[PDB]
């Protein structure tokens, strides 16, 4: 199970520095990776970076390598097994080819050689 | 193309919630009869489970139901072998004292070593353990129960009690702060043994404990609910400062072949009157803490007043000071809606401690001078339904859950069965 | 009194927490009693079963009852890098009382075979 | 406890067999503790015998003792196909210390000749 | 209650000496308990050490852990043909401790190498 | 009723009679033996008159 | 009660000096009262003894 609710489609023009939150529910935060991609109107969808909410470790792309800020709150336990934490991104110098619906999806497992494959999606927030 | 079997696995990491025997260990006698438990490992080993959230309840903890018993019968094993006060249930004839707290001066016929022969010996008995017949009196227990005094060589220093689980089975600490003491915990580690813990026992006030490490915590089941019972705990602790001024002396009778009761003799000196000091702007300064904290979960105006009225064990800081059992008045303390502030306390020689079915306890005049030195670093309020908050406690073994609240005890399930690739060949 | 270490990997997934004398009766000394009692009993309790499946002195003892999916139907990579010990016994418990039984016969059936077997 | 289905075939042939807490010395409570102290006694006074003779973990434990003849003269038929186990114990009673003292020794010397060959 | 015939070589070589019911908390009811406690506990403290080791029902068991000459440098002809298992215990006593961690992880790493062993 | 003895050839054991506790419990257990023989008797206070 | 045929047990029949025990098979309803009202007057002997 689980929901990772995105932030409001909210549009800004070039130069701004627009944030997307990522709240889940149902599952643990910090025992999966929260993953980040875009799919660009005029480009193939393009993998953006994953961060883990346990280890507080961060992976991009070299396109997004000094351009964006992906950061990710505590989590609220609810259970043994289910948290409520959030995940937030931004972006630096954003342009008008960065126009496009962009994802926040949780790692497939938490070990092994697909540990933080974008398995379950959230539900996406359109840009500028 | 997996071909899966049933895999036997000993010792994997999971529990169960379940409720066991507890034993004691202490460090390197009192009435807690320390020197029957096991030595304590002078290096509390602790496991952090990484990773870990487990659901704790200090209020349906069972460490608490077992603690308050195993006090009781520590209190009642430690009174088996001290003298009966049987023949001490003699008509009382009592004087007033001297040209708050009044003393009588009472004589009355008593045995003796040999059975034929009496004894008109005379003794000072506080006005609270003493009632008038209708001037004649008569101790206040002897038409409900009998008194055993205590051992005069035993104390009621309440030292650290560590309990330990059994083999097989674990306890589980829950180390967050800011731990409400019920829900889940996210900073969750195991331990063989709970820390040192004193068993304090004390009203309104919890003396001796264990503080918060930041920011009152308070802690209840049904905060909407005002028949459940709140429990502060300071961050910063207030010291109250208590002492019986009064030079009292031991005059030792002989009731019996071996049985010598211990009569409150002269008073030395001047007569004064027994209470406690604890520090304004330091009360005053942690009870706008205690208050802040109280309207996170009431919105609100907050009142605090005296306790309600009844016995004078539940509307009193009934509690232990150089071995006399103090019983002060806490409505100077407690009168605030958001230098020193003196209690005057009444002391009692007859006291009944677990509110039991017919069973007291004299204790004996401690010779000299008596002052203690206490932390209060708890509280237990009571609200009605202007959220106003009486100094109340509801049970005895609400102390206990003061500091039980990070543990819980679970037992180890060590098997487990999963399937994997491999087959018995 | 034995270890508690086994618990440290509790949060972990499966595939890596899987890689004086003298008695008294006073109200301590019977405390201290039942714990000595009750120790040796849960102890027993579990090493009976190991025991009676043919996994005595074995840690990890592979079976020869096939994994019937109904029992769960999840991948070998759901289980061994997800999910931990604590929370697959709650999946599984109820089946547990159905496969300790089939442990029991696997080795009993086992048995007979190895002494029709050295018979030769 | 454990089982009573083991006595099951009680009167089959050998051949069919085979094939809550806190402590309160209340009259009751010495009762029910001394037969858990009688119950880890029994156990293990059985399960050192088999841990001795090399047989721990095992239901039927084949060893190196010859039969020999004097213990029984019956025959293979005579014995597992007609003989209940609760009737040959009363004809074998004798022997069973005499026996029991040779499958400790064959697996004594089993072991030292164990560590003589694994030095190899 | 078992047997003080192993201590009969106790001033030999290594070499040699290798090759009714109702309880009653009477003065004596509450000793004799405490012995039949006391039996159990210290037996399953040794007998838990030999099955977490890979040995459980057996008297010599060869392990994988190499000898740190640390340990002791004397020879085999020096140990199994000189010292006595009394004294010998005296010399190794500070590694007893060192060494039963070493047999204690040879044996689970042996496990792990069997579940991936077997399943081929 | 045949007490077995075992010998210990070529052992030499260091004994100490004066650091024993077989009699600091022996003695403990007489002790309690007369005590707990002298709970079921009849007491004499009554006895202890003029 | 006895299944059926009221069954008797003894040791030796033949001795008289061995109880005799009957079991019946259907049972006999006895019917037992105490008419007298009685009430019950508690005095005081001693500090907790009445
Ligand atoms: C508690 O729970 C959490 C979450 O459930 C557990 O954390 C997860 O652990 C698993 C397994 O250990 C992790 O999967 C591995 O992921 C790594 C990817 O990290 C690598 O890449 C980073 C970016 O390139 C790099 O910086 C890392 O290098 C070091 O730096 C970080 C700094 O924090 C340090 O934390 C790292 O540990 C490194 O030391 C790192 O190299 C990947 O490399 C792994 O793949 C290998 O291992 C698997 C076997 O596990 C094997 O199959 C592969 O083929 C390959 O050999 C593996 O995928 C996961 O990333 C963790 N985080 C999650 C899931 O959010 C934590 O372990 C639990 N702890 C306890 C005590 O229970
Ligand atoms: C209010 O109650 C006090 C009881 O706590 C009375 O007693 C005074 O307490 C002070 C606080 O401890 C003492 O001063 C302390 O002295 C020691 C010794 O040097 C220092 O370590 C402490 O720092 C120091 N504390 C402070 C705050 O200065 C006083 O010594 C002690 N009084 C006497 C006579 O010894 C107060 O007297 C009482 N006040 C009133 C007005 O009733
Ligand atoms: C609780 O209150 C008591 C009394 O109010 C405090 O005791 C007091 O402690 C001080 C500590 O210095 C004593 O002062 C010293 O006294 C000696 C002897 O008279 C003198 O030589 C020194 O010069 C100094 O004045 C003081 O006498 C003593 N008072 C009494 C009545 O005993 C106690 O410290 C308080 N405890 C706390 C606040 O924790
Ligand atoms: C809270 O804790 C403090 C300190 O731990 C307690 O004060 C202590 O009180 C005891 C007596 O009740 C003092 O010990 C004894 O004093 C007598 C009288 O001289 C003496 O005969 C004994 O040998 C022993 O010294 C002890 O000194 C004192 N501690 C300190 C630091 O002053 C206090 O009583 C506790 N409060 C409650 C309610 O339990
Ligand atoms: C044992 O004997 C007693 C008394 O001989 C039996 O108690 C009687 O039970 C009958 C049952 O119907 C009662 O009759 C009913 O009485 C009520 C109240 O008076 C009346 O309203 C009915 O119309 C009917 O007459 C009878 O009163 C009662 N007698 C007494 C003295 O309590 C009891 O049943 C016998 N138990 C057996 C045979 O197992
Ligand atoms: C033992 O004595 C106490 C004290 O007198 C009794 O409590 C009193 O009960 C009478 C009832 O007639 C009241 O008038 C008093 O006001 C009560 N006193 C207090 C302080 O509450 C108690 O009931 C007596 N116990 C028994 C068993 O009679
Ligand atoms: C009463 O409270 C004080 C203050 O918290 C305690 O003194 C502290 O004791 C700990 C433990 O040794 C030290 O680490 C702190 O530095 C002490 N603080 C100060 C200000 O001295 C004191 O131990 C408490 N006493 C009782 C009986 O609870
Ligand atoms: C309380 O009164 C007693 C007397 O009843 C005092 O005891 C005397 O103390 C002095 C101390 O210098 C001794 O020299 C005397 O021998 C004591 N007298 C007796 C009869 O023992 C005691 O000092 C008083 N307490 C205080 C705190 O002053
Ligand atoms: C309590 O009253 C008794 C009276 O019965 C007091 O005892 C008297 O004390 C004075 C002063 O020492 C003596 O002269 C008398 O001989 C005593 N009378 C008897 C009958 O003993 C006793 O002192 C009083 N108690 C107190 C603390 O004042
Ligand atoms: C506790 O002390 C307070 C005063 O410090 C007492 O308060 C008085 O109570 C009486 C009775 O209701 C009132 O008539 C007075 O007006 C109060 N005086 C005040 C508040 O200054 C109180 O009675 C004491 N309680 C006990 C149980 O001793
Ligand atoms: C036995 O006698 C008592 C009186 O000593 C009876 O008790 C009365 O019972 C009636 C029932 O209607 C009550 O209304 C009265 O209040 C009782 N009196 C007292 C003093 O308690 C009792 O009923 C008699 N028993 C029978 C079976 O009739
Ligand atoms: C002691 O008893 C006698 C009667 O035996 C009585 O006259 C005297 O007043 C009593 N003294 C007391 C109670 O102090
Ligand atoms: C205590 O805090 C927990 C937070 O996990 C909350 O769920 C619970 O309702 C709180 N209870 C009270 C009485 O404040
Ligand atoms: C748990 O408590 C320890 C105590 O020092 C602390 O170091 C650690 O950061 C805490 N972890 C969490 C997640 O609160
Ligand atoms: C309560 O506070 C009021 C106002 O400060 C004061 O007049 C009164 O005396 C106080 N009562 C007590 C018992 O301290
Ligand atoms: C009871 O019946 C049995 C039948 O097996 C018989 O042997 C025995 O003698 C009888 N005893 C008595 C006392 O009737």
């Amino acid at each position: 199970q689980g929901q990772l609710v995105q932030s409001g489609a909210t549009t800004t023009k070039p130069g701004s520095s627009v944030k997307i939150s990522c709240k889940t529910s149902g599952y643990r935060f910090n025992f999966y990776h929260i993953n980040w991609i875009r799919q660009t109107a005029g480009r193939g969808p393009e993998w953006m970076g994953w961060i883990s909410p346990y280890s507080g470790d961060k992976n991009l792309a070299p396109a997004f390598q000094d351009r964006v800020n992906m950061t990710t709150d505590t989590e609220v336990p609810v259970t043994s097994f289910t948290s409520t934490g959030a995940a937030y991104m931004e972006i630096r110098n954003l342009t008008s080819d960065d126009t496009g619906t962009y994802f926040c999806a949780k790692g497939l497992l938490r070990d092994g050689s697909s540990t933080w494959l974008p398995y379950l999606w959230g539900q996406g927030t359109l840009l500028t | 193309a997996e071909n899966l079997w049933v895999t036997v696995y000993y010792g994997v990491p999971v529990w169960r919630d379940a409720d066991t025997t507890l034993f004691c260990a202490s460090d390197a006698h009192n009435v807690w009869a320390t020197h029957a438990c096991v030595p304590t490992d002078p290096n509390p080993q602790e496991i952090h489970l990484d990773n870990v959230t487990e659901k704790f309840n200090m209020w349906k903890n069972n460490m608490v139901e077992q603690m308050h018993t195993d006090i009781i019968s520590l209190w009642d094993q430690s009174l088996k072998p001290c003298v009966k006060l049987t023949p001490l249930c003699v008509t009382l004839h009592c004087t007033n004292f001297n040209p708050r707290e009044e003393i009588k001066n009472c004589s009355f016929n008593m045995t003796t070593e040999l059975r034929d022969k009496k004894q008109r010996v005379h003794s000072l008995f506080y006005k609270l353990d003493i009632v008038q017949i209708n001037s004649e009196y008569r101790l206040i227990n002897c038409n409900t129960s009998a008194c055993t005094q205590a051992c005069p060589k035993v104390s009621f220093e309440p030292i650290p009690i560590h309990y330990c689980a059994p083999a097989g089975f674990a306890i589980l600490k829950c180390k967050d702060e800011e731990f409400n003491g019920t829900g889940p915990c996210k900073n969750v580690s195991t331990v063989q043994c709970t820390h040192g813990i004193k068993p304090v026992v004390s009203t309104q006030l919890l003396l001796n404990g264990s503080l918060a490490k930041k920011e009152v915590k308070i802690r209840s089941e049904n905060i909407t609910n005002n028949v459940k019972t709140i429990i502060v705990q300071l961050v910063n602790p207030v010291i109250i400062n208590c002492t019986r001024p009064n030079n009292n002396t031991r005059k030792s009778i002989r009731i019996g072949p071996g049985q010598a009761f211990y009569a409150t003799g002269a008073i030395i000196g001047d007569i004064r009157q027994a209470h406690c000091n604890v520090s304004r702007s330091d009360w005053n300064k942690t009870l706008q803490q205690v208050a802040r904290q109280l309207r996170k979960h009431f919105v609100k105006t907050i009142i605090f007043t005296n306790s309600s009225g009844g016995d004078l064990e539940v509307t009193t800081h009934s509690f232990n000071c150089g071995g006399e059992f103090f019983y002060c008045n806490t409505s100077g303390l407690f009168n605030s809606t958001w230098e020193n502030i003196t209690l005057p306390c009444r002391i009692k020689q007859i006291i009944n401690m677990w509110q039991r079915t017919g069973q007291c306890m004299y204790a004996p005049p401690i010779p000299g001078v008596i002052s203690c030195v206490s932390n209060i670093t708890g509280l237990l309020l009571t609200r009605d339904g202007n959220e106003t908050f009486r100094p109340g406690g509801g049970d005895m073994r609400d102390n206990w859950r003061s500091e039980l609240y990070k543990y819980k005890v679970v037992k180890i399930e060590p098997l487990g069965v999963a399937p994997t690739r491999c087959k018995r060949r | 009194a034995v270890f508690l270490g086994f618990l440290g990997a509790a949060g972990s997934t499966m595939g890596a927490a899987s890689n004086q004398h003298l008695l008294k009766l006073t109200v301590w000394g019977i405390k201290q009693l039942q714990a000595r009692v009750l120790a040796v009993e849960r102890y027993l309790e579990v090493q009976q079963l190991l025991g009676i499946w043919g996994c005595s002195g074995k840690l990890i003892c592979c079976t020869n009852v096939p994994w019937n999916s109904s029992w769960s139907n999840k991948s070998l990579d759901e289980i061994w890098n997800n999910m931990t010990w604590l929370q697959w016994d709650k999946e599984i418990n109820n089946y547990t009382q159905l496969i300790y039984r089939l442990i029991e016969e696997s080795q009993f059936q086992q048995e007979i075979n190895e002494v029709e077997l050295l018979a030769l």
